[PDB]
């Protein structure tokens, strides 16, 4: 854009909260799906639904981990990263059901001089095989 | 019998009921062959004790 909008740099707010980037490669719509709520037609537990929506509906920035030479890869599962996430984690565990989408934004910068490239994938049930 | 629903003692929402009761009708609750008895018989010579 000439007054001079950019796919590297964005700003998205949730909640109480926002999250500025100006080195991003644009950003991805899983399946082309923006989240939605429960639509009737698809609905099936009958009971008045809780949507605590700001209070739960926020960054939460997990522990930071280390990237070196020897790294393999990390992993985290969804919800489960969450689960002692402020209000989403109450109302996780306060209730039988529970739906939820998710904006998952990955921090790593570094400098013209290093070099290195990370995939970050979102799998859906992501089963991971045992050491037994 | 009370002919209660959930929105008359809970908060319900809207639901679009898909669900049907077509599977336990009177005739297809009963729409299968099921076996009532077994008939032995052989081919053996007729003899005189049997």
């Amino acid at each position: 854009e000439a007054c001079g909008y950019s796919d590297r740099v964005l700003q998205l707010t949730l909640g109480n909260s926002t999250i500025t980037t100006q080195e991003a490669a644009n950003s991805v719509v899983a399946y082309g799906r923006w989240p939605e709520y429960l639509r009737d037609s698809e609905a099936n537990p009958v009971d008045q639904p809780t949507e605590p929506d700001v209070a739960a509906c926020r960054f939460y920035t997990l522990d930071t981990v280390s990237w070196t030479k020897e790294s393999r890869g990390w992993w985290w599962k969804l919800p489960d990263a969450l689960r002692d996430m402020g209000l989403f984690g109450q109302n996780m565990y306060y209730h039988y059901l529970g739906r939820s989408g998710y904006t998952v934004h990955v921090q790593c910068n570094a400098s013209k001089f290093h070099q290195g490239a990370l995939g970050v994938f979102a799998v859906p049930e992501m089963c991971l095989a045992g050491d037994s | 019998t009370n002919p209660l629903v959930p929105s008359d003692t809970v908060q319900t929402r809207h639901v679009v009921q898909h669900r049907s009761r077509s599977e336990s009708s009177i005739e297809s609750f009963f729409a299968r062959g099921a076996c009532v008895t077994i008939m032995t018989v052989d081919n053996s010579a007729s003899t005189t004790n049997k």
